[PDB]
């Protein structure tokens, strides 16, 4: 690490984009990855005032 | 001291030129970077990562 | 051979259980990136603003770049960058404003 | 209520259990009345237990004005800058001994919400977690749906 | 659209329950450990015509101890030190 | 025996096979040989330990702050050798207890700062149309503690 | 008037200066600032349970996603590490989970480890060895 304050903070604070393909998939079990991935609910640095999202691509 | 990081109290200007001369010293021959990990470089709020290969 | 997790990402971890049986010991020495799994970093190197006439009506064309929009439209242009909707960047009242801490405290 | 009062973090005043320990204590400004029934405690602590307490903890500077009082009260002073005062109003001995002693042991800051009772200054050692942390590299770094 | 009519749990017409698996395994282990209980009562020891006076010292002494503490009530003391030193309160430097 | 393949012949997860025991056994001689040449040529830096102490279960490190809340019969500047440490780490290897780790490999050791009281926490009880309004005001006392080494040692 | 009331003022400030930051007439009239110092002061009386209730959920939240990180699920990570007598509590698994990653995969390969040697004893009924990473320690 080591890792001067604000860069590391913008490590650990950042968005990712995820892609998620349909076909042939049911929704719900898609609805499911994309709520907890757009809630930020996969990070441990979770919290509800954290702002902590993602963005989710489906195609 | 504690608590402290090392260029919150040396406050360099150019990093760089200090890491190739320090290289220069220790014989390794000249660190070329190389792009790592990245997320979003469209967006206005990107994140890189970039390592310094040497050899 | 069998390892209970892949051992590409973030760490390699060997368990071992004392010859005494009273502690656990792991082992985990960090991965690095290695040199193929990197793309080189591009280079742009964009310079469309020499005419062959003057020299500094290139420094005149730097300052080029201004524009006024309303509330609305920059809202609009707001929420579309950084990806929210338009209720961040509308202002509050004095009250919202003035009960604020303005020296919070600061842990590390 | 918490909403209400402020609130610091859990500190150390100048870092004091690192190097060496020293008592965060300057001064106890005792006013105790020699008439008056509402300093009969405090009188009988200048009596008997001040002396001991003087010799106890030799960094505190102990001052006994003896002022005609309806109220006699003790001001403690910390080497931060903050200056608690106390009443001693119709006390024990015992409970007059209480609290000089409470307030040679308690350093200057405030009490108020301590927010968070732990205060790592390098909380992680192996690396803070990141998004990258816990993600496997390919080859050459394409993304999902590249071609070269 | 789903209606029932009024106070939903009590009267002749009812929101009705259902049972559940949790509730079932519950009562189920519930019923286990009674069983346990029907078996280890069913073995007693002394047959009720050995146990017939076997603590009667022990539970008369116990009575008498409740009976002498009950009896044994009474104002306490009053001395004249209490009364002496109230006169401490207007105490001055001596 | 034999079942053709389809969909529900054989389990989804993939099968799983573990190791013989015997090179299993010489196998965790040598990590822990490993390991135990690591601690004794110096090879660690910043280890932390987590700690049971006073209910509790502390994350800790060296030079930093716990605040436990009540006395602990010491005055200050007396230092501490805090028992029961559950799990040690440096970088590139921890040692778990089971639960507690051996009283000679980790040594915690720790000092008392300040004995305080809390700020005021207020109790209040509430019944509507009953008349009902208790009222109460409780600072309970805290002890502060400042963590000054976590050693290690190469009895293992 | 014999005796009537003067330090009046200083009973409603005594409940005015928990009030001083609320909204609307509640904190200037003493009439509606009791009522609701009343039941701030309740509320807050009544905050304590839940605030213990929503930080273990937190931690079960950060367990579960740092262990799905690591492909496991939260059930199996807590039920197979006290299974090994490791007895690290919620609180300071998730302070792992976000500050020590290497210590956490140290962990979740501990307790997918031991539940393979409990799916392998409950197809060998043990026969030989019950495994490694079972036996447990015997205190008396
Ligand atoms: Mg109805």
């Amino acid at each position: 690490s080591s890792f001067s304050r604000a860069p590391q903070q913008w490590a650990t604070f950042a968005r990712i984009w995820y892609l998620l393909d349909g076909k042939m998939q049911p929704p719900g079990k898609l609805a499911a990855m994309a709520s907890i991935r757009l809630q930020g609910l996969h990070k441990p640095v979770y919290h509800a005032l954290s702002d902590c999202g993602d963005h989710v691509v489906i195609m | 001291m504690t608590g402290k990081e090392l260029f919150e109290m040396w406050k360099i200007i150019n990093p760089m030129g200090l890491l190739v001369e320090e290289l220069k010293k220790r014989n390794v021959s000249a660190p070329e970077s190389r792009l790592t990990r990245q997320s979003g470089g469209t967006t206005a709020l990107p994140l890189y990562f970039v390592g310094l290969y040497c050899d | 051979t069998y390892s209970p997790l892949p051992d590409d990402y973030n760490c390699n971890v060997e368990l071992a259980l004392t010859s005494d049986g009273r502690t656990i010991v792991c082992y985990h020495p960090s991965v690095d990136i290695p040199y193929e799994h990197t793309k080189p970093i591009p280079r742009p190197d964009p310079v469309h603003n020499n005419e062959e006439t003057h020299d500094q009506v290139l420094k005149t064309r730097l300052e080029e770049k201004v524009e006024h929009l309303e509330e609305g439209p920059m809202i609009e242009q707001l929420s579309k960058m950084f990806f929210t909707t338009k209720h961040r960047w509308y202002p509050h009242g004095r009250y919202h404003r003035c009960r604020k801490n303005l020296n919070p405290p600061k842990d590390r | 209520t918490a909403r209400g009062t402020p609130s610091r973090f859990l500190a150390s005043v100048l870092h004091n259990g690192l190097g060496r320990y020293v008592q965060q204590l300057q001064r106890l400004s005792f006013s105790v009345s020699r008439d008056g029934a509402s300093s009969r405690g405090a009188r009988e602590f200048v009596e008997r237990e001040v002396i001991d307490f003087a010799r106890r903890n030799p960094g505190v500077v102990i001052y006994v004005n003896s002022r005609p009082c309806c109220v006699p009260r003790v001001v403690a002073e910390y080497l931060n800058g903050a200056v608690r005062e106390e009443s001693i109003h119709c006390k024990s001995v015992e409970e007059i001994s209480t609290l000089v002693q409470k307030l040679a042991d308690q350093s200057g800051l405030d009490v108020i919400r301590i927010r968070k009772p732990f205060h790592t200054d390098n909380p992680s050692i192996q690396g803070q977690w990141h998004p990258f942390t816990n993600k496997p590299t390919t080859f050459r770094g394409l993304r999902p749906r590249e071609v070269q | 659209r789903g209606r029932i009519p009024g106070r939903q749990w009590i009267g002749k017409h009812r929101r009705p329950r259902f049972v559940s698996l949790r509730a079932k395994q519950n009562m189920i282990r519930r019923l286990e450990i009674e069983a346990e209980n029907h078996y280890w009562l069913s073995m007693p020891y002394m047959t009720r015509e050995q146990e017939r006076g076997h603590a009667a010292v022990r539970r008369r002494e116990a009575f008498e101890a409740i009976k002498a503490a009950a009896t044994s009530k009474f104002p306490p003391h009053r001395f004249i030190a209490d009364q002496l030193d109230h006169l401490n309160v207007t105490k001055k430097w001596s | 025996g034999y079942v053709p393949k389809t969909s529900l012949s054989s389990p989804p997860w993939p099968e799983v096979v573990l190791p013989d025991p015997v090179e299993e056994t010489r196998h965790h001689a040598e990590v822990v040989k490993k390991v135990n040449e690591m601690i004794v040529t110096g090879q660690y830096g910043r280890l932390f330990a987590v700690v049971h102490f006073a209910s509790r279960q502390w994350k800790v490190t060296s030079e930093d702050l716990i605040l436990i809340g009540n006395e602990l019969d010491l005055a200050c500047g007396e230092r501490i050798r805090l028992e029961k440490v559950l799990l040690v780490g440096a970088d590139n290897f921890t040692l778990l207890g089971k639960p507690l780790l051996g009283k000679d490999l980790v040594r915690v050791e720790a000092t008392v700062i300040e004995k305080t009281e809390s700020w005021p926490r207020i109790i209040m009880r509430f019944r509507k149309r009953k008349n009902f309004k208790k009222k109460r005001i409780v600072t309970t006392p805290q002890t502060v503690l400042r963590i000054n080494s976590i050693e290690i040692a190469p009895c293992l | 008037l014999r005796n009537r009331v003067t330090d009046r003022y200083f009973r409603i400030q005594e409940v005015l200066k928990h009030a001083r930051h609320f909204r609307g007439r509640k904190n200037r009239c003493y009439r509606l600032a009791v009522r609701t110092v009343i039941r701030a002061f309740v509320k807050c009386t009544k905050a304590r349970y839940l605030k213990k209730k929503n930080m273990r959920t937190l931690w079960i939240n950060r367990i579960t996603a740092a262990s799905q990180e690591h492909g496991l699920k939260y059930p199996a990570l807590i039920g197979n590490l006290v299974k090994c007598q490791v007895e690290l509590n919620r609180k300071v698994l998730a302070d792992l989970a976000i500050y020590e990653p290497k210590t956490f995969k140290s962990l979740a390969a501990l307790a997918s480890r031991r539940r393979h040697e409990g799916f392998a004893a409950a197809l060998g009924d043990g026969k030989e060895p019950e495994g490694i990473f079972s036996r447990v320690v015997q205190y008396h």
